[PDB]
């Protein structure tokens, strides 16, 4: 018998209280680093170690925008993990999760970029770059990629529950969900300005509501703010 | 060039 | 080149947001017993985050044994959070099984520098006796956890500071003094271990007052703790994050 | 034999 929630790992563009940076040309700092790391290293490095390389890149980057409050600002990513084995994706077999099915799993990419103005939420310029980057990466890593753009909080909950219940999970070895939106600490915005709690999202995939993904790695990437301020950084002693 | 999420 | 305000921390938690941690009145916490087993056994060859994966494994398998009572066959799940930017090998030289010299020679260049003697200062802060307006009971077995960690961190090479039964103010004031000790300038890492009751995001003092964990981590960040900049900082937090028992789930 | 934290 199993705990209610297990075998999950979650990557965050930023730390509690802080905000995530986005480049209006290139996309978010985090997706750009995440895609760069996974592309080059998925053949010989497990996911946890790989999010450590991503942490390394994010920690060295700084903002460039002379004039604005964003000049030289900083960012720190993080990951939180309940995995119980290595996650090698295999694009070592013995002490790592079974990851051998074709496709490797279903993957969902859920970008909110355009906002209907019910609250004061800005156009996520560069959001289209993030979205494309993740769909190609997940398709290259062997995943059946579902996508979903510009949803309300209600639509998001309902279709994320749909995605969790799909029969296809019975026959695959892993799962991936990537949420890119405006957010607050513990929740992200639908395009209608309404919030969705991340706990509820993770709940829809746990061992009690999503028994078809029991004991297989589930992988959440969350590109949203967790605060209202910017990080000016510290100098090095 | 920078914008926040 | 500059730094974010917070970086290079790994936090190991005994239970998940909203759930609660189980403790055995005789043998200690599930999390601590597992942590000290794995760290003691594998520091020689496995890095700390991978090591925390193995603790997850053990905790996922454990189930409660207490017939009659409301805790029979209950489950628990640990987790850990990381802003580390390198492998964290503890490179034990003795006490526990040591690493071979070939192991260091192959792994040292892609890992945090972890060579000082001591390897770091370590603080172990346990509250077992509560005496306040809240309904906080005696933490039976909390003493085994305390001496397990003290012995563990000594065997791994750490100068172990201890603190017992503190009020939320005394933990704020003394965690800060610990964070500002001058030895951090020359040591290579750091370990804080908080064992107490608590809720999501905070832990209780013996006076039933709350210390927010965000303030604790802040005391060791790059802005407040320049001597630990770019140095790996470990936190192990044994405390409930709720008040609900996990009855578990059958395996379909 | 099991108590919560």
């Amino acid at each position: 018998r199993l705990p209610t929630r297990s075998d999950m790992i979650c990557g965050y563009a930023c730390l509690k209280g802080t905000a995530a940076m986005r480049n209006t040309k290139r996309g978010s700092w985090y997706i750009e680093a995440l895609a760069q790391v996974f592309s080059e290293r998925a053949c010989d490095m497990h996911v946890a170690d790989m999010l450590v390389k991503v942490n390394a890149l994010i920690k060295d980057r700084e903002g460039y925008a002379p004039g604005t409050e964003f000049h030289r600002c900083k960012e720190m990513s993080e990951y939180c993990s309940t995995l119980c084995r290595h996650l090698y994706l295999f694009p070592h077999f013995q002490l790592a999760y079974r990851l051998q099915s074709r496709p490797r799993g279903l993957a969902l990419v859920l970008s909110n970029v355009h906002f209907t103005g019910e609250k004061e939420l800005e156009f996520r310029s560069g959001g289209d770059v993030d979205h494309s980057t993740l769909v190609t990466l997940f398709k290259l890593l062997g995943y059946d990629v579902h996508v979903l753009c510009d949803q309300t909080a209600q639509e998001m909950q309902e279709k994320l529950q749909n995605f969790a219940q799909l029969p296809a999970h019975r026959v695959t070895d892993s799962c991936i969900v990537a949420l890119l939106s405006h957010g607050v600490e513990g929740a992200i915005y639908g395009v209608d300005g309404k919030l969705l709690q991340l706990q509820e999202v993770f709940q829809l995939f746990d061992n009690a509501n999503c028994p078809s993904l029991q004991n297989k790695p589930k992988m959440f990437f969350i590109q949203a703010c967790r605060g209202d301020e910017t990080d000016r950084g510290v100098d090095q002693q | 060039a920078x914008v926040a999420x």
